[PDB]
């Protein structure tokens, strides 16, 4: 049973004009990312040794409310 | 040759921590916390390195010491709620 955690784009990052959301989890495993609900596919990067990132601009990090890792739980975050 | 920017990772406001690592190049990079955990393999995009570590344990503090070997580059980022 992974442990999950997500997190949000710093204050830093965002003032350089990016946004990543980070998220940490058998070694069998599926991250879903959502965004408002629907699946989004590109922008993502994956790392085993497992952590997912969603690297998106401050625009389009800012035309959306709730951020979803989904593994294989669901864990999220709402901006407002 | 370019030094990595350090992001850090505290929960949403709704324990783990982590810091985030991104553009550097090349490798490899050290990530310690405090001095004293899980540090993920890098990606390579667009010719730049990034990476990201957690760590599970605001009244005690936390800090990730990042170090980039190649542009003699240091970074010790606390984590703030």
């Amino acid at each position: 049973a992974p442990t999950v955690s997500i997190f949000p784009p710093s204050s830093e990052q965002l003032t350089s004009g990016g946004a990543s959301v980070v998220c940490f989890l058998p070694k069998d495993i599926n991250v879903k990312w959502k965004i408002d609900g629907s699946e989004r596919q590109n922008g993502v990067l994956n790392s085993w040794t497992m952590s997912s990132t969603l690297t998106l601009t401050k625009d389009e990090y800012e035309r959306h409310n709730s951020y979803t890792c989904e593994a294989t739980i669901v864990k999220s975050f709402n901006r407002n | 040759t370019t030094p990595p920017s350090v992001y850090p990772l505290a929960p949403g406001s709704a324990v783990t921590l982590g810091c985030l690592v991104k553009g550097y190049f090349p490798e490899p990079v050290t990530v310690t916390w405090n001095s004293g955990v899980h540090t993920f393999p890098a990606v390579l995009q667009s010719d730049l390195y990034t990476l990201s570590s957690s760590v599970t344990v605001p009244s005690e503090t936390v800090t990730c010491n990042v170090a980039h070997p190649a542009s003699s580059t240091k970074v010790d980022k606390k984590i703030v709620p």
